[PDB]
RNA sequence: CAACUCACGGCAUCCAGGAAUGAAGGAGGGUAGUUCGGGGGAGAACGUACUGGUGCGUCAGAGGUGAAAUUCUUAGACCGCACCAAGACGAACUACAGCGAAGGCAUUCUUCAAGGAUACCUUCCUCAAUCAAGAACCAAAGUGUGGGGAUCGAAGAUGAUUAGAGACCAUUGUAGUCCACACUGCAAACGAUGACACCCAUGAAUUGGGGAGUUUUUGGUCGUAGGCGUGGUCGGGCUUGAUUAUUAUUUUUCAUCCCGUUCCUCGUCUCGCCAAUGAAUAUUAAAUUUACGUGCAUAUUCUUUUUGGUCUUCGUU
């Protein structure tokens, strides 16, 4: 069931049995982590690289050939996001309908919402302190 | 003259169909108000005032806006249901006896 | 210091010996389908009707009820037609249908941020469930301030009925009904069924999304036989970057910027000889699934024109 919301979805992915790669690949390791890094200075997120390089390079699950997976590689050479990407997508999605609320003081819906969205914050957050890689002088608002 | 022409349509059940829905959804819907008030304005644009409303007592619309819209989702009726003036030219003596021909 | 088989040595030297279990029928976050819907806010228009007013006609009743009366009229009521004003609301279509956490939400177009489902060989790797305290939201009626005031309408008034009627019924009528900004947190707030997870028999139906699939890896000679694309060499242009130039000491002066084949190196595609997945004489929970057809189907526009060329009407021969 959803977090803190009502629902239930399924939608998922389930990767293969075999952890194997496939035979038709022509890629080594070099190349592959290559790819990674160079697509990673646009400022593409871990999520964003995988997708585009399955799209075009027909590599699936990176772990399988490189032997290590996609954040691994950028933090190795220190492209890594300093807050992690997971909670920066709230915090930015949150800043936006804040923005609308200074307009539109007569909406409901949107604030019921906002509540929602500043509670997981601070969820994640803990988690990212319990789990050392925030400052514990880290803050939202 | 300026003019507002209501509408009215219903969906029709195709003829194989074992469903009781005949339902629309939205998009679908918004197609077909678009796809008509466009087609009532570039008719109507170039043409006149008597040479409008020959069109309208006569059905003639309806054929060239059924036809068009049906493959959009299908039609069992269109209607013109209500034609109305609201802002008229200013008063003439020629274009009015014009329009009459001779007087009986 | 350079040169300099190989060694010692020097170098804020580098990568690889997968260097860190898996990716839950748990949660979170992505990407997409112009996805999906009476979900929410803002703006611009639309629709009849009730009520009031104005103009044009008619002339004596009209309202109302079981029967009446209260009530309005020759200062023209009621009724008919045309038009204007103001406020509220959005019929039928509207359903054992949709959306929202509940309370709730129906005209159209534009716009603003959100949410759910589905699809994925995307990312992360236990981040979760439930819940005293605390916090937000909440039908209608009520309270405050200002605005609006068409309709209906507690309180009140009048007319009836009744033994009585300060009740049901009729005509009226203030608060209220509507809006903005604060207050209140009292519902048969009901499915009278707390939230989260697992197992579980049947036939039709409905809303939203997605899918409907059957010869591969090519290995070895990698074998230039061909082609495609990239970087090099002259050439062409270029005040290209250093730069004579720019005063015509213009004399360049070169690898080069933009173009540039028959040259060397690299990538990839085509072509090729061989090799790789098709041998029944007997069947215990089955080695391979239907169907794949109908109905609809844009000349889909405005032109200003200007040089000829068919015509027409004046002078004059």
């Amino acid at each position: 069931v959803r977090m803190q919301g009502v629902g239930h979805g399924k939608s998922a992915s389930s990767l293969p049995f075999c952890r194997t790669p496939p035979s038709w690949l022509k890629i080594a390791s070099r190349d592959v982590i290559d790819a990674v890094c160079k697509l990673a200075k646009k400022g593409l997120t871990p999520s964003r690289i995988g997708m585009q390089l399955r799209d075009s390079m027909g590599i699936a699950q990176v772990k399988n050939v490189t032997g290590r997976k996609i954040l691994r590689i950028l933090k190795h050479k220190g492209m890594a996001p300093e807050i992690p990407e997971d909670l920066y997508c709230l915090i930015k999605r949150a800043t936006e309908m804040r923005k609308h609320l200074e307009r539109n003081t007569k909406d409901r819906d949107t604030k019921f919402r906002l509540i929602l969205v500043e509670s997981r914050i601070h969820r994640l957050a803990r988690y990212y302190k319990r789990v050392k890689q925030l400052p514990p002088t880290w803050k939202y608002e | 003259y300026t003019l507002r022409l209501f509408v009215i349509a219903f969906t029709k059940k195709q003829s194989n169909q074992l469903s009781k829905n005949c339902y629309a959804k939205t998009r679908l819907v918004k197609w077909v108000r678009h796809r008509i008030t466009n087609l009532i304005r570039q008719r109507l644009s170039k043409v006149n005032i008597n040479e409008a409303v020959t069109l309208l007592t006569r059905n003639i619309l309806r054929d060239r806006l059924a036809k068009r819209c049906n493959p959009i989702v299908p039609l069992r009726d269109l209607r013109i249901r209500k034609v109305k003036v609201v802002r008229t030219p200013r008063f003439d003596a020629q274009a009015l006896l014009n329009a009459h021909g001779e007087i009986p």
